[PDB]
């Protein structure tokens, strides 16, 4: 079994109002699995892979490498608040969460 | 007519109940989709299942087909067990979220 893992746990993040952040899931033997994001209070899928699913424009991602998965917020407001799982579509699936903490 | 934001068709069941090793059929309709997006989350460990017709998991019992002349969203739970029971939902892909959450009961008889 050379399945996708997760090198080390989500850092948390905190950031002042309108700055942006970035949360960046480190995985090994990624494969051809695929990493999604979702925002764990309102369930809110943001991304899967390369795919914004979101619709809130201010969200994006990145990869550096295959090991190096990243999902941006733009402009942080206080609504961002709260936990951001990322996500791997192994069977059984895979998870950890990194929590945004937004300062004034 | 006028460009509108999705909305669900609040009649749907969302309480459904269907058979052990059979097919178990989860339906949402979401009506002026426009250029958002329907997927079909798992509650009890946030696993997304499908996003439109494309697959996420790989668990290959999970499908949802889209029935155009209804704009149903139907996630499909082939082989369907008691370990798959619990609350699933609908997502359209609206900033904020727009959800619809049905709950599926598994039993033998
Ligand atoms: C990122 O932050 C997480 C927590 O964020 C805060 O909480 C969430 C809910 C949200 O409100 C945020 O805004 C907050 O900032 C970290 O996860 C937490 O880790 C701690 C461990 O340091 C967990 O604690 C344990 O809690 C248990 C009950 O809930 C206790 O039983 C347990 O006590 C036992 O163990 C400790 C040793 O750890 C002993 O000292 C005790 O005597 C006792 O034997 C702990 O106190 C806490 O539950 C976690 N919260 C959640 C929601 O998971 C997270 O830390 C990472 O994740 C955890 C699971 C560990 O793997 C950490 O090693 C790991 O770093 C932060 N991430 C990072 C990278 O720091
Ligand atoms: C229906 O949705 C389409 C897809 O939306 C994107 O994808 C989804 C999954 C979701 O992630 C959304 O959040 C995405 O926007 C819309 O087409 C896209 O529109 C956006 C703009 O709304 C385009 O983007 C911009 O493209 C510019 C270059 O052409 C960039 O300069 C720009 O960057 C700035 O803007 C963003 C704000 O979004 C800031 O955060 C940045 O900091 C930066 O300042 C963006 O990259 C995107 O290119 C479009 N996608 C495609 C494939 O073309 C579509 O929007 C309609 O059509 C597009 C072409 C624009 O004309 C829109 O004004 C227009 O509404 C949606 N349709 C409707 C009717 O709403
Ligand atoms: C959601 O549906 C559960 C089971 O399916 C229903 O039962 C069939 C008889 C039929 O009505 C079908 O259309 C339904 O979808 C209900 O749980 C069942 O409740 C019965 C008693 O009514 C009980 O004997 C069963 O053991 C139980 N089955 C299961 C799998 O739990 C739900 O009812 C709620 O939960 C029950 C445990 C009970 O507390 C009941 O009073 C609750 O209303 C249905 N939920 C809701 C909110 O309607």
């Amino acid at each position: 079994a050379f399945q996708p893992e997760f090198v080390e746990s989500i850092s948390n993040v905190s950031v002042a109002v309108g700055r942006d952040a970035t949360f960046t899931c480190h995985v090994r033997h990624l494969g051809g699995y695929r990493v999604g994001w979702l925002k764990a209070d309102t369930k809110a899928i943001q991304a899967i892979h390369e795919n914004v699913i979101t619709h809130n424009p201010r969200v994006t991602v990145s990869h550096l490498d295959q090991n190096t998965w990243n999902l941006h917020i733009k402009a942080v407001s206080e609504e961002d608040r709260g936990g951001y799982m990322c996500q791997l579509n192994t069977d059984p699936m895979k998870s950890q969460i990194g929590f945004l903490d937004v300062v004034i | 007519g006028s460009w509108n934001e999705p909305y669900f068709d609040l009649t749907m069941p969302r309480n459904i109940t269907s058979l052990v090793g059979k097919s178990a059929y989860l339906g949402c309709r979401v009506k002026h989709l426009g250029n958002k997006t329907v997927a079909w989350i798992r509650h009890r460990d946030l696993h997304i299942l499908t996003v439109g017709t494309y697959t996420y998991t790989t668990d290959q019992r999970f499908q949802t087909s889209y029935h155009r002349d209804i704009d149903e969203w139907t996630l499909q739970i082939k082989w369907a067990q008691q370990r798959d029971a619990g609350v699933y939902e609908c997502q359209i892909s609206t900033q904020p979220v727009r959800s619809y959450s049905v709950n599926l009961n598994i039993v033998h008889h």
